[PDB]
């Protein structure tokens, strides 16, 4: 006779196969697929003349809401009807839905495309000890860079067009991971000042280059509302700002590459 | 450590199964080259006389040969096993009846056992056949024996380090793993399987699922069985400088027929042709043989696939001299 | 059928080639050049397994299998049902893979992120390269490479392990192995972290960047902080097949024993043999 | 290029930060040290470390566990220092070679390696009782403890598991480099070849998976590094252009997409499965299944092949062959 036989010819491995893809098609399918809906859903479209139905594949596929209760106070719950109310200077190229569509104004200023920003929370990122925890140099005072690297402040920031386009007064510092995020210039020309992340900057001894936009296009780099302090959509703002230069700062990026 | 460019790759598997031998071109060459000093066939001599068993006085195996057929394997005999040292390493030099050295009766009993694996093992040594040089390659002591226990380096023909030295105990890992292709494998696969027939190489299971009565317990064989069994294959492949895909076709081990080569059945009668040498011709000479000769528990030294085969799939690359030397068999 | 967010993103631009021509969707998929390239390969190399299944004896998914042809038909063309097939279905997949991945960076173009997703594309595309093309190239034969078989792939995979007669001991292979280990861990790990913070359990508050860093401070002394363990994920990652194809490519044309015996390197140092 | 994803470019220094415990801040030893070439690639901070009653537990009994086997080991080469030195790798401390069922094995056959294979559950028991305080003391979720849970109980499987479950303690793992790489060979051999285990196969699926997945996630995020995208935490609890772009990425290349969180759940639980997976194929081993190979031949699935070399019975079976 024989361990795991169960009948003329079934036995317990063969079963606990069937049950083994049965665990992963169930995780897989009705957890964790429902888990990727939480944000974004439902899939926005056109509209009809007449509609009626709580369209009941769009119930089945969400999850129930969670609700984060957050570490300085208020809560979150996802997934949730977020439609975007915001103005898209765009319009379609041609008819179908599959079609691009193109900017019909300063796609830069506009921010739309790769220069697009979430509607983040205009609220300060705070460290745990609730501080604002991204700012300059000038307010993190007991922050410092480390011997051995560049201090930018003091040099010339260089654009696309090879123009040196305004001077690096600060560095701004997160607090909570000891890590500096965006670079402060004056920038010529101007009196205002713009951050550029610091993934935009390739630091050199003695300049900083920032290939994403031509030096013209410092002036309209999106401005903060308090200046030792920028709220998370605002680090949105800034940070499209300069990846919509990467498709858009001359005529020819957008076009076929080669 | 490393070889270079080209391998010589074989296909000994359907397409797509990477089953096949990878040769260094280098090593096949070096191999092919000492293998080559396999003196040639003595001139035929033509058979006017009498069996010697007539003629000479103390002629027990070849007694049937004329003289001049007997002083020519004399001859050969003298080429293949003691060449240095001439016939008087086994002749009393004023008396060639005289038995008076050990060589004497061992070479006696080793031309009954050439003539017997020439004669019975023919499912192994075909009609390739062996002769005396196969194992002794011009010296009295074959290059490549085993003692009951592991010993180094494997040819005897190289002096021993400290460690080497099976004194040492330190090295004992060591005079292991270089008998087992360098792996851990903490088994000697020669005194467990081919100095007798007393284990089972086969240790995978014939059935899907575990049949009640031998699956649990004091039951079973311990899983040892199964390094053991993975020893000796890392052996018998570095002995015959070869790969299990040689042999096997790896999917399936233990099976047969489709998934395994001409060459395995060829394997497993020398698993038995070696278990009969060692238990029958080999282990009893340790009466026959001084103390100089015996290991650490008075055993002869023994015969394993190296013995023979020293690195090739076939011994020497396949000579033969078996119709060059009908005496040591096949013996109607 | 947009995400919520996906309309402003969906701009014209970004493409390696084609321009606007293929620069469009068919519902999620962008298409692009390289999308119109992908889809013809994948249609051809999955018709040419076809085919090819339907010229042998099974239709069992396990056990059907394409194989390259015998080693004797070397580097050359190898008739159709004998190794041809698999010649075809193998350029076939070196087709979709790359237009895969340049219709990643198109993609990568367009959003105005980084390419570097594409590019640790590149790796298994490359391992898939080093057993398929580059080894069989060296070894001088088709007849070298993998079979395409669900199973059967795993049987070539098992004697070209045992030609060398325990593949555990490549070094190539140790590096590789260990990889793949420390990967599977440090996923586990950092999808367990992120977890443990945004949901403390019942209504607790969702945490901070200073609790992961002191969470593995605490355990193991160290926290390699949140870019950087990306960065590393990244790295263990790709280092599976990128130490992995030197183990892969020696055996045969570099190294034709086992690989125990590789070791002698050390063993034998003859100061302490 | 994003230079910030390769290395950081100016590194920061400031105040060393620490996060209470609910319990233990007074058993954190050490002062904070920076590396400055750490710090170019990682976090700079080196320590402190946190002592705790289960971690010195831990290294209390992980200490006795190796003690053990390199006392063992040094035996082997019967305690000559070069040549344990240089035999390191091969050396080990085996289970029993001799058959005692379920009998404690005598010190000298894997009775030794019955007592390493004590101290190593204990040692990894304590450790896993730490793994899951320090996330408590933080007032974080559990999911790590709940991983490395699975990852500990493999490790049980075939150290103990198994070997239970057969009647069998010959069949254990051996500590040892080389030797625990040695059972790998015995053991698939004994059970007819691995690779037709069901549950070998979705382990590596699994563990194929995590590479795909942490070479995908984590190239996704370095490549929304401009965006803050590392930051994840908050790209939860208030998605930013990060993670719209990261997901839009993935949604117009293969059709479908994940969010910030749930592609660490998708991280997560294929590193867990991988772990899951293998204890099971373990557990029906030997218990189940003798021969993987002829089970599958039972069940249709194995591939087959043409002769290629002559077609070779089995002697063994052949009119009066020997034994
Ligand atoms: C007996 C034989 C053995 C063996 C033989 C072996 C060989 C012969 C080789 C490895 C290799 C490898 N082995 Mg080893 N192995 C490994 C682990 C590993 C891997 C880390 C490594 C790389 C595998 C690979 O190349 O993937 C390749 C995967 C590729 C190329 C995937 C390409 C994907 C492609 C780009 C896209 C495909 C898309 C789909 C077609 C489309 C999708 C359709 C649907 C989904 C839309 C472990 C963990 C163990 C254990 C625990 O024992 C082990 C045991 C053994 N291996 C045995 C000892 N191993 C390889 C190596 O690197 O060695 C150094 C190697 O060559
Ligand atoms: C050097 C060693 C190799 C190796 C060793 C290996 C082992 C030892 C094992 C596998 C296993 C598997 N392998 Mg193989 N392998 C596979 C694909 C596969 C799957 C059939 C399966 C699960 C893999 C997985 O989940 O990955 C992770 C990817 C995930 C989770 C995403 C989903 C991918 C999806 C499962 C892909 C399925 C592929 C389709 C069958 C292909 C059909 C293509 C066309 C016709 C549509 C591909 C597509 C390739 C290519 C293109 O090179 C490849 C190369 C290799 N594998 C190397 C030759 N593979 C396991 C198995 O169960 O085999 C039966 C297993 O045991
Ligand atoms: C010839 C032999 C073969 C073999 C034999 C084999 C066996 C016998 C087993 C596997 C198993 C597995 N194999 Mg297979 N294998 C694998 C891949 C894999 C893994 C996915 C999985 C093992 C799980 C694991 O990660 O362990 C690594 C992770 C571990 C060990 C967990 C550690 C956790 C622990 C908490 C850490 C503790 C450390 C502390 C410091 C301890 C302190 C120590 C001190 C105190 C002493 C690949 C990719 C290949 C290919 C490509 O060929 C392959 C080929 C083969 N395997 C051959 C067919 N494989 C396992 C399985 O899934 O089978 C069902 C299994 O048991
Ligand atoms: C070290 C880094 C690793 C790594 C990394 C990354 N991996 C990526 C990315 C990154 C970064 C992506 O960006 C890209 C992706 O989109 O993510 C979803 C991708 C992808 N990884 C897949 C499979 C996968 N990754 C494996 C391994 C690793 N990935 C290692 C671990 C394995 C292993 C381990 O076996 C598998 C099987 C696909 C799902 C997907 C390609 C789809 C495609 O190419 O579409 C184009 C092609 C098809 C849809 C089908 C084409 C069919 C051909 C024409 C006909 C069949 C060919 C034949 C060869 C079949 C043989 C079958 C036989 C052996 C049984
Ligand atoms: C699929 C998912 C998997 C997975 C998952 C996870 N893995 C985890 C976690 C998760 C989630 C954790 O949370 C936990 C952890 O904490 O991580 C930070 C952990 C861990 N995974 C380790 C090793 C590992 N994971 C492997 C595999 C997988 N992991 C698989 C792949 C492998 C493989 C590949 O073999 C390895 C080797 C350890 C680093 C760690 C446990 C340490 C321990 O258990 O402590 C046990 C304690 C000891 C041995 C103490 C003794 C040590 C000293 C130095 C001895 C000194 C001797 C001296 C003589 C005396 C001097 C005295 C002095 C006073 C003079
Ligand atoms: C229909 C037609 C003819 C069209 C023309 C256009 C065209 C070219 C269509 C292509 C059609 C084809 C060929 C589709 C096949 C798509 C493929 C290759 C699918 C395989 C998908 C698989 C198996 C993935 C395996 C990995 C996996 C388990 C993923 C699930 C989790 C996900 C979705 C991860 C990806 C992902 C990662 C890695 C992030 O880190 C991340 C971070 C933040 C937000 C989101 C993400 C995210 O989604
Ligand atoms: C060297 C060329 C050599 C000579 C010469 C030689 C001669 C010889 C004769 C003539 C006999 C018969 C003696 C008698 O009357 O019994 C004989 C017998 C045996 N020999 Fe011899 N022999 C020479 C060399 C060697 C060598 C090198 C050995 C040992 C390796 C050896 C052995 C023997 C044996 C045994 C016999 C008996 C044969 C039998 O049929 O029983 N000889 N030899
Ligand atoms: C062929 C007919 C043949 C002869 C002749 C022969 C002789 C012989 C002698 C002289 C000895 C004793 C050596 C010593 O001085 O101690 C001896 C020993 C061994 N032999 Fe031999 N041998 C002949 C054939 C073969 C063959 C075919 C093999 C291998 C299968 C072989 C092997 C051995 C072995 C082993 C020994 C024992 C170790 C030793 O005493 O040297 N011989 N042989
Ligand atoms: C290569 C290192 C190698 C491996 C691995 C291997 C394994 C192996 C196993 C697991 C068995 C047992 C089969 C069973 O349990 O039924 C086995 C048996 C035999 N082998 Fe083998 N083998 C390897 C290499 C080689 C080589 C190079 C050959 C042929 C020259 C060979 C031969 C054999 C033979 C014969 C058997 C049967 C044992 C008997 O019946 O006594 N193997 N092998
Ligand atoms: C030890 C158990 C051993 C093994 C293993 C073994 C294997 C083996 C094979 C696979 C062949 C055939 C190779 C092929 O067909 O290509 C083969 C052939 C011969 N062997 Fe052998 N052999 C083992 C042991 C021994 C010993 C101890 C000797 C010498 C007394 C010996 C001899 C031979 C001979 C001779 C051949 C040649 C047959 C031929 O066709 O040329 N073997 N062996
Ligand atoms: C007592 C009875 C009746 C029952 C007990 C049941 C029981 C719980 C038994 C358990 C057995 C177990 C769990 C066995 C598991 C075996 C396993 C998985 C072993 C695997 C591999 C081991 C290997 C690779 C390692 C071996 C050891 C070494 C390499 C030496 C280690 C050396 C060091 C870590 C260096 C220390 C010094 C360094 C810090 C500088
Ligand atoms: C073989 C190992 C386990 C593989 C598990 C495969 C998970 C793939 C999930 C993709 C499913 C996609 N979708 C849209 C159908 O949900
Ligand atoms: C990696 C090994 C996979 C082996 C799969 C074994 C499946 C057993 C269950 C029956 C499946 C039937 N089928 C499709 C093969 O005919
Ligand atoms: C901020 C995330 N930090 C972090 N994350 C991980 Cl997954 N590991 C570590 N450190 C050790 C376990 C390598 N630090
Ligand atoms: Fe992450």
């Amino acid at each position: 006779m024989y361990h795991g036989a169960l009948a003329q010819h079934l036995d317990i491995a063969q079963l606990v196969w069937y049950a083994q893809w049965l665990v992963i098609w169930t995780v897989v399918l009705l957890y964790l697929r429902r888990e990727d809906r939480r944000e974004g859903y439902p899939l926005v479209e056109p509209l009809g003349l007449v509609k009626l139905a709580p369209e009941d594949g769009q119930v089945y596929e969400l999850p129930y809401p969670k609700t984060f209760v957050l570490p300085h106070g208020g809560t979150v719950t996802v997934p949730r009807r977020r439609p975007e109310t915001r103005e898209l200077k765009l319009a379609q190229t041609d008819g179908f839905e599959g079609a691009p569509l193109q900017p019909t104004g300063n796609p830069l200023v506009d921010a739309v495309g790769p220069a697009s920003y979430a509607e983040r929370a205009e609220v300060v990122d705070a460290t745990v000890d609730g501080k604002a925890k991204i700012v300059p140099l000038r307010v993190a005072t007991d922050f410092s860079i480390a011997e051995g690297d560049v201090d930018p402040r003091g040099l010339p920031v260089v654009a696309a067009d090879g123009v040196e386009a305004g001077t690096v007064t600060d560095l701004w510092v997160d607090r909570s991971e000891h890590y500096f995020r965006y670079l402060e210039l004056s920038v010529a020309g101007s009196a205002r000042t713009a951050l550029i992340p610091l993934g935009f900057c390739d630091v050199k001894k003695d300049k900083i280059v920032v290939t994403s936009i031509l030096s013209e296009q410092f002036a309209n780099v999106p401005r903060l509302q308090s200046r030792d302090q920028i709220t998370l959509r605002e680090e949105d703002k800034v940070s499209a700002y300069y990846a919509g230069g990467l498709l858009y700062a001359t005529p020819e990026r957008a076009e076929s590459l080669l | 450590c490393f070889e270079p460019p080209p391998a010589t790759t074989t296909q000994t598997g359907f397409r797509g199964l990477s089953m096949g031998e990878v040769l260094h071109p280098a090593t096949v060459k070096a191999k092919k080259e000492r293998d080559a000093q396999y003196p040639p066939a003595l001139a035929a001599v033509k058979a006017e006389g009498p069996p010697v068993s007539q003629v000479y006085k103390n002629v027990k195996v070849l007694g049937n040969l004329t003289e001049a057929e007997f002083l020519r394997t004399m001859t050969a005999i003298t080429e293949w096993v003691s060449p240095q040292e001439g016939c008087t390493y086994c002749h009393d030099e004023n008396n060639l009846a005289s038995e008076a050295k050990y060589p004497y009766v061992v070479a006696r009993r080793m031309l009954e056992m050439t003539r017997a694996i020439n004669t019975n093992w023919t499912q192994h040594v075909a009609q390739t056949g062996v002769t005396c040089y196969t194992c002794h390659r011009g010296t009295p002591l074959p290059p490549y024996v085993r003692y009951l226990e592991p010993t180094l380096p494997l040819n005897n023909r190289e002096t021993p380090t400290h460690v080497e030295r099976v004194e040492t105990r330190s090295g004992y890992v060591v005079r292991l793993a270089k008998y087992t292709a360098y792996s851990a494998l903490n088994y000697d696969p020669f005194t467990m399987f081919l100095a007798n027939d007393k284990r089972q190489v086969r240790v995978v299971p014939q059935t899907a699922l575990p049949l009640v009565g031998v699956s649990r317990g004091k039951e079973r064989r311990p899983l040892s069985d199964a390094y053991a069994t993975f020893a000796l294959m890392m052996s018998i492949s570095d002995s015959l400088g070869t790969n299990c895909t040689f042999c096997h076709n790896a999917q399936t081990f233990e099976s047969w027929g489709k998934k395994s080569t001409p060459q395995r059945a060829i394997a497993w009668w020398g698993i038995r042709m070696v278990r009969d040498l060692n238990m029958n011709y080999l282990a009893p000479l340790n009466a026959s043989l001084p103390a100089s000769r015996l290991g650490r528990q008075g055993e002869a030294p023994q015969a394993d696939c190296r013995t023979c085969h020293q690195g090739v799939t076939k011994p020497l690359f396949g000579a033969s001299r078996l119709k060059d030397y009908p005496e040591l068999g096949p013996i109607k | 059928a947009l995400l919520s967010f996906e309309r402003k993103y969906r701009v014209r631009g970004g493409t390696l080639i084609g321009g606007d021509l293929f620069d469009f969707w068919v519902g999620p998929y962008f298409v692009g050049f390289f999308g119109v390239s992908a889809i013809f390969f994948i249609f051809l190399g999955v018709s040419l397994i076809g085919y090819a299944a339907s010229q042998g004896p099974t239709w069992d998914p396990f056990a059907i299998s394409i194989n390259p042809p015998d080693l004797k038909y070397g580097l050359g063309a190898a008739p159709l049902l004998e190794g041809g097939f698999w010649q075809a279905i193998t350029v076939c997949a070196l087709g979709a893979f790359i237009s895969w991945m340049l219709r990643e960076v198109e993609i990568s173009r367009k959003l105005g992120i980084g390419w570097h997703v594409p590019l640790a594309f590149c790796v298994p595309i490359f391992m898939f390269c080093v057993l398929q093309v580059f080894r069989p190239l060296l070894l001088g034969s088709w007849g070298h490479a993998f079979p395409y078989g669900i199973l059967s792939h795993l049987d070539w995979v098992n004697n070209f392990g045992y030609q060398y007669l325990n593949w555990h001991y490549n070094p190539g292979h140790m590096s590789s192995v260990s990889f793949l280990f420390v990967n599977a861990m440090a996923l586990g790990l950092h999808g367990g972290l992120i977890l443990s913070v945004a949901n403390p359990g019942d209504g607790d508050k969702v945490k901070t960047a200073e609790h992961e860093n002191q969470y593995f401070r605490d355990v193991v002394g160290y926290s390699i902080g949140a870019l950087s363990i990306h960065r590393l994920g990244l790295f263990l990652a790709s280092n599976i097949f990128l130490t992995g194809a030197f183990g892969t490519i020696a055996s045969g044309p570099f190294w034709t024993r086992g690989w125990p015996e590789w070791w002698g390197w050390w063993l034998d140092i003859p100061f302490w043999s | 290029a994003d230079y910030q994803t390769i290395y950081t470019q100016i590194q920061a220094r400031g105040p060393h930060i620490t996060v209470s415990g609910e319990w233990g801040d007074n058993d954190r030893v050490g002062k904070p040290f920076y590396s400055y070439w750490l710090g170019k690639i990682g976090d700079a901070q080196i320590g402190p470390i946190y002592l705790g009653a289960s971690g010195i537990a831990a290294f209390a009994f992980g200490s006795t566990a190796i003690l053990i086997i390199l006392f063992n080991m040094a035996a082997e080469v019967h305690f000559d220092p070069l040549q344990f030195f240089r035999q390191f790798f091969w050396l080990g401390l085996y289970p029993p070679k001799a058959q005692y069922g379920m009998g404690i094995p005598p010190l000298h056959d894997g009775g030794w390696w019955l007592m390493a294979g004590l101290f190593m559950t204990l040692s990894l028991g304590s450790w896993w009782i730490r793994v899951y305080s320090r996330a408590r003391a933080l007032g974080l979720g559990t999911h790590i403890a709940w991983n490395f849970a699975a990852a500990i109980f493999f490790v049980l499987c075939i150290g103990c598991i198994h070997p239970t479950l057969v009647g069998s303690w010959s069949e254990g793992v051996p500590f040892g480099i080389w030797p625990h790489i040695d059972w790998l060979t015995a053991f698939s051999i004994r059970y007819g070849n691995f690779y037709y285990c069901p549950w070998h196969g979705f382990s590596i699926g699994f563990a194929y998976g995590c590479g795909l997945l942490f070479a995908a996630h984590g190239a996704t995020i370095l490549a929304v590094a401009r965006f803050g995208g590392d930051r994840e935490i908050e790209q939860i609890t208030d998605r930013g252009t990060a993670v719209e772009r990261a997901a839009l990425f993935w949604r117009w290349t293969i059709g479908f997409n994940a969010t910030i969180e749930s592609v660490h759940r998708w991280g997560w639980f294929f590193s867990l499965m991988v772990m899951v997976s293998a204890s099971v194929g373990i557990l029906l081993t030997g218990t189940f299944v003798d021969n993987w190979y002829l089970w599958c031949v039972k069940h249709g699935a194995a591939p087959d092949y043409p002769a290629y070399l002559p077609a070779t019975p089995d002697p063994a079976s052949l009119p009066g062959a020997p034994k």
